[PDB]
C-alpha cells in the first residue's frame, strides 16, 4: 500500500537547518512523518541511514526522529572542517511490497561568530617626515591580507578598523584618524614637530561586523610612528 | 555624520530560501530588502561568477529574477553573495539556496532490448528475467514499479524487483512468442510519470 510515501503533504526533500557546534543530540529533525511503523508487534517498514558520510547524524526509526552526532567533535563550518550542509538519506523499504524510497534530509549550517580577528603580524610600523601635510595618508600596511582576517563567513568575517584612545600617548588618536574603516589607512590630522615629540603609540582595534555589535569580537594591534629627521 | 552602511533585513539570510526547480526563466524569486539610516539610494547587485549565471537583480528595487533553469538533478544547493550599496560602502551578504524538487522525469529502462528464450516445460513459478529502470527525481517521484499493460495470464512481474515468473503452464503448439509490454512508472502522489518498454518472451 501507501507505507514508505510521506504521511506530511509537502516537497519530498526534508530540509532543515543547524547552527555550527551545536550539542550532541541536538534533534535535527524531530519527526521524519513517514508513513508505516518501525516498531511494534508487525512493523510494516525499516528505516536507516544511507549516505551518512562521517555519522553524523543518528536515526531513532520508531520515533522517526533524527539526531545530531557529534560526541568527542564539534560540527564546525569554518576552515579546516568547512561544514556547510549534511545531506543524508533515510531509505524507507516497505516490507509487504518490496517498494524502496529514499527520503532525502538537507541539513543546512549555519554559521556563528566564533572566531575573531587575528592580525597577521604582531605590530605594525610607519615613519613619517616631519613636514608631511594634514590630510596625507601614512599608513596603508593593512592591505592586502597583512591586516586583520577572519575565518568566519559573511559580515562575520568581515573587519574595520578604529583607532584606540592610547593612555600611554593620549594625543595619538587626535594626530592620526582613520577615516575609511573598512580600509584601516591611516591618515595624519595634526601636523606634526619634531622637537616636540619623535614617535606616536596608535593602538589599532580591528572588529568583525557581526549583526548584533554584542557578538562582534575585536583585536588590538599597535601601530608605531616615527618621524624622520 | 559618519556615513552609517545599509543592511539586509530579509530573514532567509538567517535561515535559507527555498526556490522550486520549476520555476521560470524570468520569474521573481524574492526581492531584497535592505535599511540605510541615512536613506542614501540603494543599489543591488550579486556577485560571483556561479551565481551571476543564474540570478539577476534589480539595482533600485532589488527584485531578483532567474537567469536560466534550476536543475534540482544537477544541483540542489548553491551559495548566492548579494550586494547593497549606498556608493560609499558595498555591503555583502551569503544566503543558502535550496532547489526543491519536482516530478521531472519518467523512469529510464536499461539493458534493452528486452528478449527471453524459454522451454515449454518451465514450471510454474520460475523467474525467467528481470527487467531494470532507474528515476533521478527524489522520493516517491524516483521510486520505480513494474507491472505488465496489460496484465498477462501466463506471466507475472515483481512490482518492487521487476523479475518476471511464470504463473501458468505454457504450450508452444498454442502460442510460440509472446511481446509484452513492461510500464515502468514513478511513484509520485499527483503526477506520476511512466515509460514503456517491450519484452520478447520466445518459447521452445
Ligand atoms: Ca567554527
Ligand atoms: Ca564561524
Ligand atoms: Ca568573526
Ligand atoms: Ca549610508
Ligand atoms: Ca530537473
Ligand atoms: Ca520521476
Ligand atoms: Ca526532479
Ligand atoms: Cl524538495
Amino acid at each position: 500500500d501507501d507505507d514508505c510515501k510521506l504521511a506530511r503533504g509537502g516537497p519530498p526533500a526534508t530540509i532543515v537547518a543547524i547552527d555550527e557546534e551545536s550539542r550532541n543530540g541536538t534533534i535535527l529533525v524531530d519527526n521524519m512523518l513517514i508513513k508505516g511503523t518501525a516498531g511494534g508487534p508487525d512493523p510494516t517498514i525499516e528505516l536507516s541511514l544511507k549516505d551518512n558520510v562521517d555519522y553524523w547524524v543518528l536515526l531513532d526509526p520508531v520515533k522517526q526522529m533524527l539526531f545530531l552526532n557529534s560526541t568527542g567533535r564539534v560540527l564546525d563550518r569554518d576552515p579546516p572542517m568547512n561544514i556547510h550542509s549534511i545531506v543524508v538519506q533515510v531509505q524507507c523499504v516497505n516490507k509487504k511490497v518490496g517498494t524502496v524510497i529514499y527520503h532525502e534530509v538537507r541539513i543546512v549550517v549555519r554559521d556563528r561568530n566564533d572566531n575573531s580577528p587575528t592580525f597577521k603580524h604582531e605590530s605594525y610600523y610607519a615613519t613619517v617626515n616631519e613636514l608631511t601635510p594634514v590630510g596625507t595618508t601614512i599608513f596603508t600596511g593593512f592591505s592586502g591580507d597583512n591586516g586583520a582576517t577572519d575565518i568566519d563567513d559573511g559580515p562575520n568575517g568581515q573587519i574595520e578598523y578604529v583607532i584606540q584612545y592610547n593612555p600611554e600617548d593620549p594625543t595619538s588618536n587626535d594626530t592620526f584618524e582613520i577615516p575609511l574603516m573598512l580600509t584601516g589607512n591611516v591618515v595624519l590630522r595634526k601636523r606634526l614637530n619634531y622637537e616636540d615629540k619623535t614617535r606616536y603609540y596608535v593602538i589599532i582595534q580591528a572588529n568583525d561586523r557581526a549583526q548584533n555589535l554584542n557578538e562582534r569580537r575585536t583585536t588590538t594591534t599597535t601601530l608605531t610612528v616615527d618621524l624622520e629627521h | 555624520q559618519v556615513n552609517r552602511l545599509p543592511f539586509f533585513t530579509n530573514h532567509f539570510f538567517d535561515t535559507y530560501l527555498l526556490i522550486s526547480e520549476d520555476t521560470p526563466v524570468g520569474s521573481s524569486v524574492t526581492q531584497l530588502l535592505a535599511r540605510d539610516m541615512d536613506n542614501d539610494p540603494l543599489v543591488f547587485g550579486v556577485s560571483g561568477e556561479e551565481a551571476s549565471r543564474f540570478f539577476a537583480v534589480e539595482p533600485d528595487t532589488g527584485v531578483v529574477w532567474l537567469r536560466q533553469p534550476l536543475d534540482r538533478e544537477t544541483k540542489s544547493e548553491f551559495t548566492v553573495e548579494f550586494s547593497v550599496s549606498d556608493h560609499q560602502g558595498v555591503i555583502t551578504r551569503k544566503v543558502n539556496i535550496q532547489v526543491g524538487d519536482v516530478n521531472d522525469n519518467a523512469p529510464t529502462f536499461h539493458n534493452q532490448p528486452y528478449s527471453v528464450r524459454i522451454p515449454e516445460n518451465t514450471p510454474v513459478g520460475t523467474p525467467i528475467f528481470i527487467v531494470n529502470a532507474t528515476d533521478p527525481d527524489l522520493g516517491a517521484g524516483g521510486s520505480v514499479l513494474y507491472s505488465f499493460q496489460p496484465p498477462s495470464p501466463f506471466f507475472a512481474i515483481d512490482s518492487a524487483r521487476g523479475i518476471v515468473t511464470v504463473i501458468q503452464e505454457l504450450d508452444y503448439e498454442v502460442t510460440q512468442a509472446y511481446q509484452l509490454t513492461v510500464n515502468a512508472t514513478d511513484q509520485d502522489k499527483t503526477r506520476p510519470l511512466s515509460t514503456l518498454a517491450n519484452l520478447a518472451i520466445i518459447i521452445t
